[PDB]
């Protein structure tokens, strides 16, 4: 029926577009090393996505300089919590900011 | 290894703060923390039981880290 | 998954320890006699372990001297109430503070 | 188990008694008559006791001498609401207060 | 029984009365219409009902003069939301006010 919107849930970023492909992983992974930054993965029960603060897995990758372990390392953090968000976070040392946040595996 | 150190002498109205024993391991800084609570009550518990654990420091602390994996390698860092 | 450390829930004071086997209890009841305190039993349902007080069993052993009749108290307020939590508890009548409190039985 | 005493529940007063017989009543109605008071039936659904205001039924009896009418009414308001304590209550208009308030129905 | 008032739930307006009749609702909407006032309707869950600003569907209609389309967008509402209320409010523009609230559907 048109045109009426219905309101929907999104968690922080990229939820109005599709799911992210294996390629998109993969440009996103490779960017967020290339600008230097820390990658980071959490998760929680999609009922807690209001939590200031996430389940850390395991330790922040500091200076990782390969995209082929955290790509499967993420799927790992997956299998383990099956009912849980995966998101994907970038720190930055310098600035003290994140300069990416967004889930990537919307929860089983 | 320091607990039944720090439990003989300073008794039970004492509080133990660590600087780096707890964000020091390896497993992160959430398994630093079960690497002590683990050690300290097991101390405890052994002077509960009449035991000397200022004497008895490696069979007592030992033996808490068969039920806790932490421990069981927050004894291998900080060896001995 | 090593090494990922979950939040787990222990009340207060020797749960991060496995259950305490009927010798230890043994000892730990010889202790608290022998430091001269009153030994105390309680009781609540795990929905109020957060509670302040907890539900005397039943009154406490003013005057007991002998742990061979503390064994047989501790089992009858476990078979009246199944499903609830069992504290074993030490009174120290001049300082008016607690020597040992620690759960017994976790409740089934 | 003695003496294991547990906390019970009890609305306000008569309740540590096994329920009141009907002859009890009777002479219950009689006092309050004899009082000059003003029988009144309320009667509440009992997850909601912990209300102030319960709900008449129907008007008080004003001026009412008869105690024939009051017990098959007292019925009329269980036969209603089969699931709702059923309270009777006498009205002192000179002090403004009550002097006798007593569950005549625990609730079915 | 009588007489036992009981309370009833009312949403705001004409609903202590039998829900209305086609032909009421018609003359209503030429009503709203003949005072220049805009109709609009709305929809929410019955369990949200007591919102403070409800669900439009679809826009507002500014100064429409053919009530032959409002009887039939309703039932479009109402399809389109089988488990929704249905109200239909009459826009006053120059007095930034409501010229009529009144449900017209209430839910199935």
């Amino acid at each position: 029926t048109v045109g009426d919107y219905q309101t929907v849930a999104t968690l922080e970023t990229f939820g109005f577009l599709p799911p992210m492909t294996q390629d998109e992983i993969y440009d996103q992974i490779a960017y967020i090393i290339a600008q230097g930054w820390s990658p980071l993965i959490e998760h929680v029960h999609p009922s807690r996505s209001m939590a200031t603060y996430w389940s850390y897995w395991k330790l922040p990758f500091f200076g990782e300089k390969d995209l082929g372990v955290i790509v499967s390392e993420l799927e790992a953090c997956h299998r383990a919590y099956p009912d849980h968000h995966v998101r994907l976070v970038g720190y930055d040392a310098y600035t003290q900011s994140q300069g990416a946040c967004f889930v990537v595996f919307e929860g089983r | 290894w320091h607990m039944p150190a720090l439990v003989a002498i300073f008794g039970d109205d004492s509080v133990l703060q660590f600087g780096g024993g707890t964000h020091g391991h390896p497993w992160g800084s959430a398994a630093g923390a079960a690497a002590n609570r683990v050690a300290l009550e097991a101390c405890v518990k052994a002077r509960n039981a009449g035991r000397e654990i200022e004497k008895e420091s490696r069979d007592i602390l030992m033996e808490a880290a068969k039920h806790s994996p932490e421990l069981a390698i927050a004894l291998e860092t900080w060896k001995e």
